[PDB]
């Protein structure tokens, strides 16, 4: 289908949600990183370190800027690329929670064949998969395919795509 | 901000592309002289 590059507002919202260990819905974009974190500066400074490694250059004081103004300031320079911090997050999601033999490229082939989603959508489906990483490894291949299918519909809901 | 970098100055009003004052004359003077002064009536300016 249509290949639109992944939005920075979704990427940023996933990285914060993954770090705070909360569901993507539990973090409102209106709240600031300093408000969200609840006084735990070490968590807040690890978030600012993840954002600095992901995008590169960051605004003056990103902990007091709400996640909207921070998302659009990143988007002005954001080339659309996966990132380095997201490379490691997705590498360790696939290595630690997917069945033995089921690598990242086999999931990239499956979602392409099943949904007709290009590499720009498949990035987004893998990012929304990261924000709600399952506690235990999915032993069966069909449970990993049912998770990836459920994540596609959740990504499709968030963006507004009809399959 | 304009294409990432911080810019201060004139830009083309259509394309938002930066325009240096030196370049304004080579880039626009022909269009300025064409659409100024005594000239054929332009329907867009007089309600078609
Ligand atoms: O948000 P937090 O992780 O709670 O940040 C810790 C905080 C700096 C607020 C403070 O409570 C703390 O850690 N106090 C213990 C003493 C300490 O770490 N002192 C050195 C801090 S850096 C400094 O002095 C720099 C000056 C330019």
């Amino acid at each position: 289908i249509a290949d639109e590059p992944v939005k920075a507002s979704l990427l940023l919202h996933v990285l914060v949600a993954h770090k705070l260990k909360k569901s993507l819905d539990s973090i409102p974009m209106s709240k600031t990183i300093k408000d969200l974190v609840g006084g735990k500066s070490t968590v807040q400074n690890e978030i600012l370190g993840d954002l600095g490694k992901e995008f590169g250059t960051t605004p003056e004081k990103p902990e007091e800027t709400p996640l909207e103004e921070l998302a659009e300031t990143f988007q002005d320079t954001f080339s659309g690329a996966l990132g380095k911090q997201s490379s490691s997050l997705l590498s360790r999601l696939i290595s630690s929670k997917m069945p033995g033999g089921f690598t990242i490229t086999v999931a990239r082939k499956y979602l392409q064949t099943r949904w007709g989603l290009p590499s720009g959508r498949q990035d987004g489906v893998l990012l929304v998969a990261l924000s709600n990483e399952p506690a235990a490894r999915l032993g069966s291949e069909a449970d990993a395919k049912a998770f990836l299918d459920s994540m596609a519909q959740k990504y499709a809901s968030i963006v507004g795509v009809d399959l | 901000n304009l294409k990432g970098r911080p810019y201060t100055g004139w830009v083309d009003s259509k394309t938002k592309e930066p325009v240096d004052d030196k370049d304004v004359k080579a880039k626009y003077e022909t269009s300025i002289l064409e659409h100024s002064g005594i000239r054929l009536i332009e329907p867009e300016l007089f309600n078609g």
